[PDB]
DNA sequence: AGCCACATCCCGGCACTCGAAGTCCCCAACTTGGATGATTTCTTCCAGTCCTGGTAA
DNA sequence: TTACCTCAGTGCCGGGATGTGGCT
């Protein structure tokens, strides 16, 4: 069977505030035109947060 | 055709580093180094406006300083040779579609890879692509020493030698004891290209003789303008060494760039050979040479296979009757892409 | 298993596959940039590999073609 | 794939291995002699060759 | 109760020891008194440029 | 075409033999 995933809108934005919040490990990902993408991302400023959990190595 | 048709890569390359021997130990390094620069005010812009309108400042204002952050890398004082090296697999990946959305697209596209083995031509492919790694100008802007010298060892247990480099060209004809060492590399090539199968793996290292505090020239890291003014404008890209260190290094499509630049089959004129690509792209002078308008791309070709296969099974083979049309589009296809909405 | 785990800055340079204006125009564009994230790995893996049939085939043969699989 | 004996001597190899008979016989009175117990057993005449037979046998056996 | 398969078991046989001096025991390991003041830490000007949209009027 | 919109030991080794346990 072929999958293909999509992204949740209330998942996402749900992060953004929760990292800030909680202080959790995270970084910055740069969209080019943010009104061509979407709310969310138009209104973040083209910058959307995401964790960043490396392993141990 | 059909609305899904592609093919992966075929022939991949890895990470080339650059390093040299001490009497104290056998491999260490070449390293970068960051530093602040005074630079120049000049250019447009900085004095005209519009078309040549002389925008107003004053006469002093042009003689300060621009400072700038760059990188650079120099060889050490009394080295007397570097070294590069990087290892190359090739698999005989082009005998089948990676996916293909119809079964009567399907059996011809097999049907014409077979039918261009037998009548010989992939030795014509091998023999290009062995060409450039002899040749040596997968080192791009650092063949500038006093004397290159190029070793491969293969899976098969064979070896090559080129005591000079610097001297073989794209088109002639070769020494003695070197134009036979392109034959018989051509032939481990011509097969691992075309036969399944068979696990072929090369290990290419090459020496430079160089000056006393030669400048060299790694890859280059695509960035942001940095906001900071505290962080540099040109960085170059290196590789983590198993003990931890990091040193420079060239990018594996910077390498790979190199080995496939063999197409000088465009407009009956040979001139140099381009990067293959399906438009024809020449970089240099921002243009394309198989402009759509022309016939002469990739996507018009692709649909005469059927034309061509009933040429390959009427013709006798082993001559020299096989076209530019069809050498064109066994070399695309070995540097596979997505040739979709056909 | 993780043996070396390194990050790698900056992001790839789409190749110019993409014509200005699809007639009457030699110039090539750029298809788009993305924001992404790459790192090079070492790494073992051990693998249960099982055989329904009774009788093996534990032979240097098996070890050239386990070798040529790989992908 | 330092410089202590029992590390430098096993390290060697195997066909070496049997000559050291005795020198790991001597270790074994030792670290008997070294044990609480061991007092009483130690550089006994009694346990000389039996102890230096099984030696050799299992260095053979290594070899 | 009689017949057959498979366990080990003990004598005759075989091979090794292995070159080739010993190198000193025992008991003790320092107390007290102090670590400085007065002064000062730079100034001029500068901080590149260009290419890499989708969608509907 | 264009405009839009983000934080005295020991160790193997052969070979014939004593004795035993299960089936009929």
């Amino acid at each position: 069977c072929v999958v293909t995933p999509v992204v949740s809108h209330a998942l996402l934005a749900q992060l953004q505030n929760v990292v800030h919040e909680k202080k959790l490990q995270c970084t910055y990902i740069h969209h080019d035109h943010p009104a061509s993408v979407g709310s969310l991302v138009g209104a973040l400023g083209g910058k959307v947060a995401v964790l960043d959990y490396p392993p141990p190595v | 055709l059909c609305t899904h048709l592609s093919y992966s890569r075929s022939l991949s390359p890895g990470k080339a580093v650059f390093f040299y021997k001490t009497a104290e130990s056998d491999f260490v390094p070449l390293r970068i180094e960051v530093a602040k620069i005074s630079g120049q005010k000049c250019g447009y812009t900085e004095g005209f406006d519009a078309n040549l309108k002389p925008k107003n400042i004053e006469r002093y204002e042009l003689a300060y300083s621009n400072p700038q952050t760059i990188e650079a890398c120099y060889v050490p004082p009394n080295v007397d040779e570097l070294y590069c090296r990087f290892s190359l697999r090739v698999e005989a990946n082009s005998m089948r579609p990676y996916v293909c959305s119809n079964p009567d697209v399907l059996r011809v596209m097999i049907g014409l890879a077979q039918a261009y083995q037998r009548l010989g031509g992939y030795n014509e492919l091998a023999r290009r692509y062995s060409a450039n790694v002899l040749r040596g100008i997968w080192l791009w802007r650092n063949q500038y020493t006093q004397g290159t010298k190029i070793e491969i060892k293969t899976s098969l247990g064979s070896t090559y030698h080129i005591p000079d480099a610097r001297r073989l060209s794209w088109s002639g004809d070769w020494p003695e004891l070197e134009q036979k060492q392109l034959e018989q590399l051509t032939s481990e090539m011509a097969k691992a290209l075309s036969q399944p199968d068979i696990f072929w793996f090369a290990d290419v290292t090459a020496s430079l003789k160089t000056g006393f505090c030669q400048e060299i020239f790694p890859s280059q890291k695509f960035t942001e303008r940095p906001d900071d003014h505290s962080v540099a404008s040109r960085q170059l890209a290196t590789v983590e060494c198993s003990d931890g260190q990091l040193a420079a290094c060239i990018n594996p499509q910077k390498i790979g760039a190199a080995l496939q630049k063999i197409d000088d089959w465009w407009a009956n004129d040979a001139d140099l050979p381009l990067r293959v690509h399906e438009y024809g792209a020449n970089h240099e002078a921002l243009t394309a040479l198989r402009h759509p308008a022309t016939g002469q791309d990739f996507y018009h070709l692709l649909t005469k296979a059927e034309q061509f296969v009933t040429v390959l099974e009427s013709s006798e083979g082993g001559g020299v009757e096989l076209p530019g049309e069809v050498h064109y589009l066994m070399a695309v296809l070995v540097k596979g892409g997505l040739f979709q909405k056909g | 298993y993780l043996g070396r785990y390194s990050l790698v800055t900056g992001k790839h340079l789409p190749e110019p596959s993409k014509s200005a204006d699809p007639k009457s125009v030699s110039a090539i564009r750029r298809p788009g940039l993305l924001d992404g994230r790459y790192c090079d790995l070492g790494m073992d893996l051990i693998i249960e590999v099982h055989i329904p049939t009774g009788g093996s085939l534990p032979f240097t043969t098996c070890l050239d073609l386990l070798r040529v699989a790989l992908p | 794939g330092s410089g202590g004996l029992e590390l430098e001597l096993i390290t060697q190899p195997k066909k070496m291995l049997p000559e050291l008979m005795l020198q790991v016989a001597g270790r074994f009175h030792l670290e008997l002699q070294n044990h609480s117990a061991g007092r009483r057993f130690a550089f006994h005449p009694a346990l000389m060759a039996p102890i230096k037979s099984q030696i050799l046998w299992l260095l053979r056996q290594l070899a």
